[PDB]
């Protein structure tokens, strides 16, 4: 299941929190997505997990 | 029929999917109707349950289907998908009420599927699925191959196309299949004068209001209507609106006798804000006379690029987040997914803005970290959160997760009209476990979350406990007006033992000291002459 | 839009002095219309002679149809399809949509109804009448009824005729969108016999297609051309986000039409389209708005203004409805009940009386005098009086402004600045002056809207006689002799009065070439 890095810009500034950036292509569009780290979610990974 | 409410962060995911596979457990089982966006992605392992999805009947934002390699992913339930909110690669392209894609599963059985009512259905780059390409989606959609595995004819039983292997499977029809008299509309025989009422939605049972399976807009008297009976009602014979005695409020897919009143009420619904036109007064979305009061719209995160819109607010529309982000700043990004601007980092010292604000008409949501964030007297003159707008399936108007605060010193909040009091994992946090927080809850309904913040014997022992002053209602800080409700005597917002201390106090009350006229010393009493 | 719409009358089975009016009367109200908002009322044409040809576009009438003492050959409506029947026509218990009596056409020819929506069809006493009899009125008339012998030979219906005709010839065949159905379309109409050729069930009288969208015309509600349960709100409420948010595609309700923009007779409240507007809102550039503060006072026209009526207009701002002062009015007048029975008279009143309508601003209807008394003259009792809306017109020339045979020497009602949507009618008041040299477009709204102004007194009398405009004054005339009296002033205008330079009235600063203004200059 392949995952790419992200653009530089991407990369550095796309995923808050300590998070990790990964790309896919979908339609050869580049769709990038973060790895949340432990306690975060949300798109950017800008949300706080509730229990 | 239960509630639950969709994620919406399309392929972003968890770093423990094992984690991740609960986690979507958790929110789907025994739901039945699933408010957002529901998105099933990154089941790497195949042999995972998928039982959560038994008993959804509707979604009403996109499903999204990404990432997961079980066998045979069964929707059992699912009869409509209504695409409120739609599933997209880029800002141009198409939106998508179902998606699945990067998939490993062998089929995908969604039988007894009726209607996905926006939106178009994508299906990309997911090998061995089957029998999606026999399905014809014009019947399921009202608008808009090469699995390289073998492929298993469908059912010899059913005409059409199938979902999957059984005789259950084959794809059945209930709007391309009947008499053309029924544009717009499914229909439940093929005889023209046989279908269905255009107020349902996904098939029914026969012709009338009362038969059909969804309502599409409003569900009234068990009866769809597309409109709630309206306050005024028209006469196209005379040309006149009456009042209509039989008239119901719009309150969200339901019509209501009464808004449920921490609801405003704009001419025929139950809303939560004001028109541009038109402005608050008590319980009415009533049209301002002259001038419209300028109000300041909630923001979606608090930053340092927003923070200035706040300056002189009496009100604000929509909700506050204070996040971690925004003490640390972080860089913007814009709806094309290009990196828009970067934000400075928010300095506390800054929230003093909301000292004028006094009621949120949505929640307050605060999670942000910081050393010098320790109390929360910028909300000192905040007396009353609306909860207009809730947060998480907690339903929360005030949730205070794991943020920096020490104490939260707003001595004016009277009032959460609406919804839930959740505050957990504050480290240094004192007060919050002794706040009887029933009291500010307009609703003994409503719930309260209180845990793991400072506990209770260590606050003690520090002696941030709360003045003598005040009753078991507890308080929002140490200090004397801090106190929610005085013990004993109130003086000028202050919790006294006894009027006499001050000299300048006078007993107005069995519960009040006044301060005496500027005239005299020490008065008898509240006059001029008086003292 | 709409193509044209026409307002029907009231007034029914009431005899005309004078049939040439009459006729003139209808031809002025029908011609060109397709779409009769109303009742359409054939009555007292007794000429053969006459041409019935206003008949000719008349595609929908909202109310009924009466024809009575018509006595032309042939009466044909060409284009006619749907009686709506909202109104229906009963006598002093049965309703009609259709009712036809007295009349001695020798035929009448709707080749085109296909449906009468609500009411019941009558024929009474039409000795030359023919072919209503091979009908089968069953058809037409929804509901699914049946409904109600000639002097004559009745000439063979056409061949063609599958089962009746309206008249001579095949064009005349009566089609049947309802009979020739297949029973699997059970309570609706068909396009043709076969059972998959129905029509929706939403269709009135007929269709081309399945779809709602092929309706001839419809039971429920035409937005241009589509049929719906409901006309789009204006305000469309959101389930998602609690807010009842304005509609972009949303569209006014007038009557069973959804129109964007609401016909100048109406007011728009709430996405409907309203004749009056509610207690606690006010008329604003033709839409019901809040009225800022307490509402205006308003009090309902009268249909002859009398002693009894007269004190009802006490302290009223706006007259929502009509005013007639009739020779009736000074007489004081027999009164009658519909029945035909005779009623209370009504001390006569002096014109002293009419200074009720000193505070109205407002006239929503028209304005109508034909009074005299020997003290009537002027109409200052309106000098306050600032606009007559022609929301109503009268049923002659379209009047918003009708002063016939009063008695009359001048008008005097300055601060009348607009007649909207009338056209003004002033003739034979006989010591009337002023009239003639008032240029009335500068009141009137449209240079579509006409003015009459003949046989009043002589212009030439009046010079000679010496009532004229003031000196002050541009060429658009005055109501009276008087300095505050006129319509524009050339040379400055001061407080309600001209005047010629602001160095007059002692002080006065400038601040415009056509205006001063007072001080405590410059």
């Amino acid at each position: 299941f392949p995952t790419y890095k992200c653009p530089e810009t991407f990369d550095a500034w796309y995923c808050l929190n300590d998070a990790h950036c990964f790309a896919v292509k979908i339609a050869d569009l580049p769709v990038y997505s973060c790895e949340c780290a432990i306690g975060f979610m949300g798109q950017r990974c800008e949300y706080k997990e509730i229990d | 029929h239960k509630i639950c409410i969709g994620t919406k962060s399309r392929l972003s995911v968890p770093s423990n999917k094992e984690h991740h596979y609960r986690n979507l457990r958790d929110r789907y089982t025994n739901c039945t109707y699933v408010d957002g966006n529901l998105e099933l992605t990154w089941l790497p392992n195949e042999n995972l349950d998928l039982s959560f999805l038994d008993n959804i009947r509707e979604v009403t934002g996109y499903i999204l289907i990404s990432h997961v390699d079980v066998k045979k992913v069964v929707f059992p339930k699912l009869q409509i998908i209504r695409g409120r909110t739609l599933f997209s690669l880029s800002v141009e392209e198409e939106k998508y009420a179902l998606f699945v894609t990067y998939s490993k599963m062998y089929t995908l059985e969604i039988p007894d599927l009726r209607d996905v009512l926006n939106g178009q259905v994508g299906f990309h780059n997911n090998y061995n699925l089957c029998h999606m390409r026999t399905i014809q989606w014009s019947e399921i959609v009202s608008n808009g191959t090469a699995p390289e595995r073998e492929c298993p004819k469908c059912h010899e039983s059913c005409t059409h196309g199938c979902w999957g292997e059984g005789p259950k499977n084959c794809q059945k029809f209930s709007k391309l299949t009947c008499s053309p008299q029924c544009a717009g509309g499914r229909c439940y025989g093929p005889k023209p004068r046989e279908c269905c009422h255009l107020f349902c939605a996904g098939g029914c049972t026969g012709p009338t209001q009362k038969d059909c399976i969804a309502c599409k807009n409003f569900f009234d008297e068990g009866v769809c209507k597309e409109e709630c009976p309206p306050m005024r009602k028209y006469n196209p014979t005379t040309y006149v609106l009456e009042t209509n005695p039989e008239g119901k409020y719009a309150y969200g897919a339901t019509c209501v006798k009464e808004c449920p009143g921490h609801l405003l009420r704009d001419n025929g619904a139950c809303v939560r804000s004001c028109p541009q036109d038109k402005m608050d007064k008590g319980g009415e979305c009533v049209p301002c006379n002259g001038p419209c009061p300028k109000t300041c719209p909630g923001v979606t995160v608090l930053h340092a690029g927003n923070i200035d819109s706040f300056r002189n607010c009496t009100v604000i529309d929509g909700n506050i987040r204070i996040l971690d982000q925004t003490f640390s700043g972080f860089q913007d990004v814009y709806a094309n997914y290009t990196m828009g601007p970067r934000y400075i980092p928010l300095d506390p010292e800054r929230l003093e803005v909301f000292s004028t604000v006094k009621e949120i008409t949505g929640y307050l949501n605060i999670e942000g970290t910081h050393p010098q964030f320790r109390n929360l007297s910028y909300f000192r003159n905040l007396e009353t959160i609306h909860g207009r707008q809730l947060m998480e399936s907690m339903f929360a108007a005030l949730a205070i997760v794991k943020s920096s605060l020490y104490s939260l010193e707003m001595r004016n909040l009277k009032q959460i009209s609406s919804g839930s009091v959740v505050i957990q994992h504050n480290r240094d946090l004192c007060y919050v476990s002794n706040i009887r927080w029933p009291a500010i809850q307009k609703e003994p309904e409503q719930k309260v979350w209180v845990n793991e913040n400072l506990r209770a014997d260590l606050c003690e022992k520090n002696g941030t406990i709360c003045s003598d002053q005040c009753n078991e209602d507890g308080c929002w800080g140490a200090g004397t007006d801090q106190c929610l409700n005085c013990k004993n005597f109130n003086f000028n917002g202050t919790c006294i033992a006894d009027c006499g201390y001050i000299s300048n106090a006078y007993k107005f009350d069995n519960r009040t000291c006044k301060i005496c006229h500027p005239e005299c010393r020490t008065c008898n009493g509240a006059g001029a002459d008086h003292c």
